[PDB]
This record gives structure tokens, C-alpha cells and sequence, in this order.
């Protein structure tokens, strides 16, 4: 068959990462059950921008929502490991 | 939260809906739910009394905190399992308020006198439902007298919030968030409410209800929450390496033992091998730990045959590391434990009076035991599960030897293949992968009641599959890996570490 | 491999903006040819 | 902006306020969750 | 050959930018009246 | 909800509102470089 073309497979690239981040996400939610209010007001607030991204296919969203995201997610990682 | 302590008394109260609005699937996976946690609970050796009620227009009561199987584990999961959906579906109300009331009953003395221990008592309330009960007066007033009866938040000089913990689970397709947020327990950073989403990935769910505050030193414990990392997952996973001039960098495996020791093979080291040449990281820290001695094994000798014609011998490739400064135990630092022990026998949930023979016995019968051990890839730490060679192929296993480079035409077998070695790899039963020259040093692990025991310490292999520093690639078949029993070294460690204190039998 | 060597950042760029490629050597024969080969593959679809 | 709202207090005590608000088209969100004195009618005397 | 450099410095935001070089009747490529040399690319926040 | 906006169950509340906080004490044994040590302390914000 003939291969993708331009932007197809770019766009697919970005959705994969973000389905990625997504289904850890109510693990993550779930994670900051037990630190401080800080993370469970933001990570809920940036949770929903990445699921309207996904569903919308929204270039401009799908990219903000991912590093968004990603930003979270290294604050629980370090607050995680610094709570021990 | 949860507090895990040896020495506790607590009352566990499991509150089950049955109504319609649930669904079978749902229900079963309300019990799955259940099941891993009381398993889970049991493995830190806390003892707790257990009540069970499912509940629809009446509730039913399992299993009473007053009775003695109370405190039996496997009981209370056998009667949890034989309980159906369509047991009570024809009652198919949702009456929260009457099963409250249930608890109210069992938490509740007869006449005005409480027996002693009520304050000394933790109380642990679980409930699952949708969220919509439709029978029934309000149920929250009896959390009140909950509340009142167990004389929390009634007093600014005891306030006793931390005798009671309420977690609600929504189960079922349809859920209502706010008649549930309103059951639930609210306190400041802990996790009380669950969604239907939340039922996946058990692990994480309990991580955070679980406190480990007087349970951060039990050994071969570990945290498998999918955002847990390397040394969340191998708590006792030690990095040994070696760098000195000539010789340069080597690196190997080690296994934390205890506060001050990591146990790891011996030829990764020699008596030539200063002390400071030698880092060991943990919990995956980039700052090396400082260490004082390494403790060679007195019977070690690499050269013993040397002079017979045997380039290298590995009997007894074990060694004791002690660090510089003590380590403090937390959710990525834990020992393994070790054999014949009373942790061990804790861990295994046996009585006080096991022996030692017959925790060997359970150990290592005479079949193909299910074991692992930990590799490298990419600078990640993974899991590579392998079988113990020691039923009728254990012959076999050991004839493999031949082909190793270096002894193909010793005569005798007896010889090099001394029976501290436990033997692995092949493809029989099923393919056991081979380890990597950096994989040496590391504990030969088996999985036993929720829990991990050190068997072995990894030797040798036959064939280095992993020769240009990539295990890339299909190769024979007869390559075998042999590892070090830890039973043959045991009166060596039990002298050794008498010290630290891990309360040998 | 030895006398070679490519950047970190340049390597774990992978297919996603991987088009120019900086490879390092430090020396090169003066009597016969060193040579180096990799495949490639079409992943946008255009023609000319 | 200021938004007024109207409340009549029913229970005396530091009692509980929370208001919300999220623009379209943007998903940035705020919320507001403060207490004050709910004080029945009276005042202070200071006799000897 | 030319290179030619596009700079993105968005803290939080990867564009998707149509580039394209345009004839002239001085200079020979793919790019003349009748069909234009243009490509689409990504780049990263704060990359080039 | 299907629309363009954040749903209301989903915004969290700021609610931590002192006026003075961060009231606590530390001692300077970090290693002295020119005899000045050089503490790091990460801290939470309030809202
Ligand atoms: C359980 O209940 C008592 C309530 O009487 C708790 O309070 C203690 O009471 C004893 C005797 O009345 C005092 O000596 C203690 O000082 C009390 N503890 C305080 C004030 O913290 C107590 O927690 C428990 N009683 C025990 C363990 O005897
Ligand atoms: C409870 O209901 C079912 C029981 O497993 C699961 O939910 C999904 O239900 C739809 C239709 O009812 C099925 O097509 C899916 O296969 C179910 N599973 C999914 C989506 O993973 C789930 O366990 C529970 N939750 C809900 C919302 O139904």
C-alpha cells in the first residue's frame, strides 16, 4: 500500500503520547491522594485539558496539554521521592 | 490512613452492596478488589478482626468481629468468595443506613461499660456501593454516633481522629460522586474516595491508604505501584562497582541485608581490591556509599586447583560488605530475607516453633522451583524469571557443565560442580534466560505468600551468552547459570551477622 | 564504536525530526578508505 | 471584573463560602474557598 | 547546499510550520512558478 | 460534558489563605565555601 502521508502520521504521533500519559492519569490523581492540596488541584485542572485535547484532535491543545502534562507528572515524581 | 503495627488490635469493617444498580461483573471485581487487600494485609503479619456484610434491602452478616475466625485470613477470603450476586438479588434494596447500623452493633459494648483496649482498638470502616441508597433514614447520622460512641472529634484535648478511618469504593456502571463524598472520610492529604476507573491497578490504590510507620524494616517487601520505579520494586537491589587502575571499571550486583551489609557474590572481588575502589549505590542515588571491610568467605580460594590444572574455582563466591555509615529503611531501601529466620518464618506465616529443616523443605523441594533474578538494560533495572533445576534434571543440569570453556575435558564432574551451586537455565521446562557477566553478585529470589526470600547469590554461567556486552540474539540451548545455596552458608552468615540482630532460629 | 561517536542529544532524536545527521570521527585513514552505511526509510510519502 | 452576588446568613459561626469560575475556549480555572463571622445582632458592654 | 535555521522559543508549545523556499529565475531547485517547494515540519519548544 | 470548558466538579479550590506563615528555624552546617554556607530549602507556596 502507500505509505502515510504528511501530517497523518505526525498527528498520530502526538496522540499516542498523549494516551500514554493518559492512562496513567487516574494513577497519578490517585498518587496525589496523599500529598498536599497543591498537587490535587493542579494535576485535576491539567488532567481534563489532555482528555478535551484527545477527543478534539486539537493541534495547539494536544501540544499544551502534553507538556502540561508531563510537567505534573516530574512534580510527583520528585514529590514522591522526597516524602519517601 | 492505616497504621501497620506488629503489637495492634483493629476492626476491620467490610460493607458490601448487593442491590441492581451493581451488576455481576462489577460485584466480582468488588470481591477481586477485597481479596488482594486481605492478602496483602496479612503479609505484614498484623492480625486484625474482620467483619463481612453484603447488603441490599437487609443486610447480611458474614462474618462477626467477635468470633475467633475473625482473625483467619484465608477464612474470611473463603467466605467471601462464595458469596454470589443473585444470593440475596430478589431483596435487591440499598439500605446503607441499617448496614451502618450493623457496625454500630459490633463496635458497641453490652450494657455502659467498654472492655479495656476500646480506646487502645483501631477502626477501620470499608464501604462499597453507588452512591444511591433509596432505603432507609440517613445514613450519615450513625457515623455521628460512631463518632460520638467511639469519643472522636468530641474532645480539643484527644481528638482520637486516628482511630478511624472510612474509605468509600464506587462500584457499579452508574455511580453518584456526591452522596459518596459526603460518606467518606475527609482528611487532609489522604486519599478516601475512589471512582470505577480506580478499581485497575489494585496496587497503587492501597499505596496510598497503606502507612508503613511501624513497618519500614520488614525484609523481601515491595511496593508494585505502576509509578514505582527501579528500587520500588527492588527494594534490597544493590549496585556494586568496581573501578581501579589496571583493573578498571566492573561492576556487579548486590542484596542489603541488613543496616550496615549487602550480601553479594566473591570473585567480583579480590583480597587485592582496596576499599575505597569499591561503590555501592541502593536506592539508585547517584552518591556513592562509603564502606569499611569486605568480609570474604574464609573457605573462599579462586586458585585452590590452580596447581591440579583447574584455571578457576568458584566454591563458596559469597561475601559480606559493610558500610561506612548505617542505612535508613524506607520505600525503596529494604533487606531480602534469609533463610531460617524468624522474619522468615513471619514472612512465611509460619508458627514460632518452625525449624530450620523444615523451612528448607518448603524452600527447595526436590522440583523445578520457580526463582528470579535481576538484569540490566539500558541502565534499567528488570526482572528475568527463571526455573531452579532441582528435581530429576538437576543431573542434567550439572552434566551441562561440560561445555562451559575452559573445563571441557576435566574428568570429574563432582569436582568443579560442588553442591553449594543451584542450578538454572535451559529450556526446560521452560526457557530460562541467561545473565550477563554484570548480573554477578546479585540474590537468586523466590516468591512465597506475597512476599520475597533470598535462596541463592548468582555465580556463574556456562555459556556467556551476553559475551559482546549485548544478550542479542538466539543461542544454544545447554547454556546453564549456577548460583551459590545459601542454606550450605548458613552457620557462616548466622555467626556473622549475630550482630545485626535478624533473630536467626 | 571506537573512533566514532554521536551526540546524546543528536542520537535520542529518533524518526521524529531526525532529516540532518552529524556524525563525529576522530581521524580518518590517508591510505584507504574508511566506510560507515545505515538504512533509511520513506515515512513522509512524496514523490520528486 | 467584579461579579456581585446576594446571601443571607442562617447560622452563626466562621461559616463557609466557596465560589467558581472557567473561561471557554482556555481551560484555566479558579476557585475561591474562604470563611467569615457570621455574628448575631448585639454588641459589647464593658461594665464595672 | 544552504541550511536553513527555524527557531522555536515557546516554553510549552511545538508548532507545525509550512516552510518554503520560493523560485527564482537566477537560482535552479524544485521551486518555480508552477509548483512550489514547500515541506512541513515540527519543532520542538525551546529547539530549533 | 462535551463542552469547551472545565467542569465544575474538576476545579479545586484555593483555600489556604494566611497572612503569615513559614515560621520555622534553621541551622547553617552545609559545607563553608569563603566560610558561607549555602542552605537549600524547598518550600511549598499557600495559595
Ligand atoms: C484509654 O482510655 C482512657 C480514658 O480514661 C485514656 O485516658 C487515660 O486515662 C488514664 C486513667 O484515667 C490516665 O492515667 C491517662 O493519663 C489518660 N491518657 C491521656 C490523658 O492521654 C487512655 O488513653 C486509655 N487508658 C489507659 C491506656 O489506661
Ligand atoms: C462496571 O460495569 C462493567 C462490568 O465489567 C464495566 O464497564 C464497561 O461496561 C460496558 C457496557 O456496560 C462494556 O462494554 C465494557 O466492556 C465494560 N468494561 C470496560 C469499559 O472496561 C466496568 O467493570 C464497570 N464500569 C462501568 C462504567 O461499566
Amino acid at each position: 500500500t502507500s505509505l502515510p502521508t504528511s501530517n497523518e502520521y505526525q498527528n498520530e504521533k502526538l496522540a499516542n503520547e498523549l494516551k500514554s500519559l493518559l492512562d496513567e492519569l487516574n494513577v497519578n490523581e490517585l498518587a496525589t491522594g496523599s500529598l498536599n492540596t497543591y498537587y490535587k488541584r493542579t494535576i485535576k485542572i491539567s488532567g481534563q485539558k489532555a482528555m478535551y485535547a484527545l477527543k478534539s484532535k486539537d493541534f495547539k491543545k494536544m501540544s499544551e496539554a502534553k507538556y502540561q502534562l508531563q510537567k505534573i507528572y516530574n512534580e510527583i515524581d520528585e514529590a514522591l521521592k522526597s516524602k519517601y | 490512613k492505616i497504621v501497620l503495627d506488629p503489637s495492634g488490635s483493629m476492626n476491620i469493617y467490610l460493607v458490601l452492596d448487593g442491590s441492581g444498580s451493581i451488576g455481576a461483573s462489577n460485584f466480582t471485581g468488588a470481591k477481586k478488589c477485597l481479596v488482594n487487600l486481605i492478602e496483602k494485609v496479612a503479609s505484614y503479619g498484623v492480625k486484625p478482626r474482620y467483619g463481612l456484610v453484603t447488603y441490599a434491602t437487609y443486610p447480611k452478616i458474614w462474618v462477626k468481629v467477635s468470633e475467633a475466625d475473625s482473625s483467619n485470613a484465608d477464612w474470611v477470603t473463603k467466605q467471601l468468595n462464595e458469596i454470589n450476586y443473585e444470593d440475596h438479588k430478589l431483596k435487591s434494596g440499598t439500605n446503607t443506613k441499617k448496614a451502618l447500623q450493623a457496625v454500630y452493633s459490633m463496635m458497641s459494648w453490652p450494657d455502659d461499660v467498654p472492655p479495656e483496649g476500646w480506646n487502645r482498638t483501631r477502626h477501620v470502616i470499608i464501604l462499597m456501593t453507588d452512591g444511591l441508597h433509596n432505603m432507609g433514614g440517613d445514613p450519615i447520622t450513625v457515623i455521628d454516633e460512631i463518632r460520638d460512641l467511639l469519643y472522636i472529634g468530641k474532645d480539643r484535648k484527644n481528638p482520637r481522629e486516628d482511630y478511624l478511618d472510612v474509605y468509600v469504593f464506587g462500584v457499579g456502571p452508574l455511580v453518584n460522586q456526591v452522596n459518596i463524598n459526603a460518606l467518606a472520610s475527609k482528611k487532609d492529604n489522604e486519599q478516601h474516595v475512589f471512582k470505577v476507573k480506580d478499581m485497575e491497578n489494585l496496587e497503587d490504590v492501597f499505596y496510598q491508604m497503606i502507612d508503613e510507620s511501624q513497618s519500614l524494616s520488614l525484609c523481601g517487601m515491595v511496593w508494585e505501584h505502576r509509578k514505582g520505579t527501579d528500587y520500588h520494586k527492588q527494594p534490597w537491589q544493590a549496585k556494586i562497582s568496581v573501578i581501579r587502575p589496571s583493573k578498571g571499571h566492573e561492576s556487579c550486583m548486590g542484596a542489603v541485608v541488613s543496616e550496615y551489609f549487602v550480601l553479594t557474590a566473591a570473585h567480583c572481588f579480590t583480597v587485592d581490591d582496596k576499599e575505597h575502589s569499591i561503590k555501592v549505590s541502593v536506592g539508585g542515588e547517584k552518591r556513592d556509599l562509603e564502606i569499611e571491610v569486605v568480609l570474604f568467605h574464609p573457605n573462599y580460594n579462586i586458585n585452590g586447583k590452580k596447581e591440579a590444572g583447574i584455571p578457576e574455582f568458584y566454591d563458596y563466591d559469597v561475601a559480606l560488605i559493610k558500610l561506612k555509615n548505617k542505612l535508613k529503611y524506607g520505600q525503596t531501601i529494604r533487606p531480602i530475607c534469609l533463610p531460617c529466620t524468624e522474619g522468615t518464618t513471619r514472612a512465611l506465616r509460619l508458627p514460632p516453633t518452625t525449624t530450620c529443616q523444615q523451612q528448607k523443605e518448603e524452600l527447595l523441594p526436590a522440583q523445578d522451583i520457580k526463582a528470579l533474578f535481576v538484569s540490566e538494560e539500558e541502565k534499567k533495572l528488570t526482572r528475568k524469571e527463571v526455573y531452579i533445576k532441582n528435581g530429576d534434571k538437576k543431573g542434567s543440569c550439572e552434566r551441562d557443565a561440560q561445555y562451559a570453556p575452559g573445563y571441557d575435558k576435566v574428568k570429574d564432574i563432582s569436582e568443579v560442580v560442588t553442591p553449594r551451586f543451584l542450578c538454572t537455565g535451559g529450556v526446560s521446562p521452560y526457557a530460562d534466560p541467561n545473565t550477563c557477566r554484570g548480573d554477578a553478585g546479585g540474590p537468586l529470589i523466590v516468591h512465597k505468600r506475597s512476599r520475597f526470600i533470598q535462596v541463592g547469590v548468582i555465580s556463574w554461567g556456562v555459556v556467556d551468552v551476553c559475551k559482546n556486552q549485548k544478550r542479542q540474539k538466539q543461542v544454544p540451548a545447554h547454556a546453564r547459570d549456577f548460583h551459590i545455596n545459601l542454606f550450605q552458608v548458613l552457620p557462616w552468615l548466622k555467626e556473622k551477622l549475630q550482630d545485626e540482630d535478624l533473630g536467626f532460629l | 564504536g571506537v573512533d566514532r561517536y554521536i551526540s546524546k542529544y543528536e542520537l535520542d532524536k529518533a524518526f521524529s525530526d531526525r532529516n540532518t545527521l552529524i556524525i563525529y570521527l576522530d581521524k580518518v585513514s590517508h591510505s584507504e578508505d574508511d566506510c560507515l552505511a545505515f538504512k533509511v526509510h520513506q515515512y513522509f510519502n512524496v514523490e520528486l | 471584573l467584579s461579579v456581585p452576588y446576594v446571601i443571607v446568613p442562617l447560622k452563626t459561626g466562621l461559616q463557609e463560602v466557596e465560589v467558581k469560575a472557567a473561561v471557554y475556549h482556555h481551560f484555566i480555572s479558579d476557585g475561591v474557598r474562604k470563611s467569615l463571622k457570621v455574628v448575631p445582632e448585639g454588641i459589647r458592654m464593658n461594665k464595672t | 547546499e544552504i541550511r536553513a535555521v527555524l527557531y522555536n522559543y515557546r516554553q510549552n508549545q511545538e508548532l507545525k510550520v509550512r516552510v518554503e523556499l520560493l523560485h527564482n529565475p537566477a537560482f535552479c531547485s524544485l521551486a518555480t512558478t508552477k509548483r512550489r517547494h514547500q515541506q512541513t515540519v515540527t519543532i520542538p519548544p525551546k529547539s530549533s | 460534558l462535551d463542552e469547551d470548558i472545565i467542569a465544575e466538579e474538576n476545579i479545586v479550590s484555593r483555600s489556604e489563605f494566611p497572612e503569615s506563615w513559614l515560621w520555622n528555624v534553621e541551622d547553617l552546617k552545609e559545607p563553608p565555601k569563603n566560610g558561607i554556607s549555602t542552605k537549600l530549602m524547598n518550600i511549598f507556596l499557600k495559595d
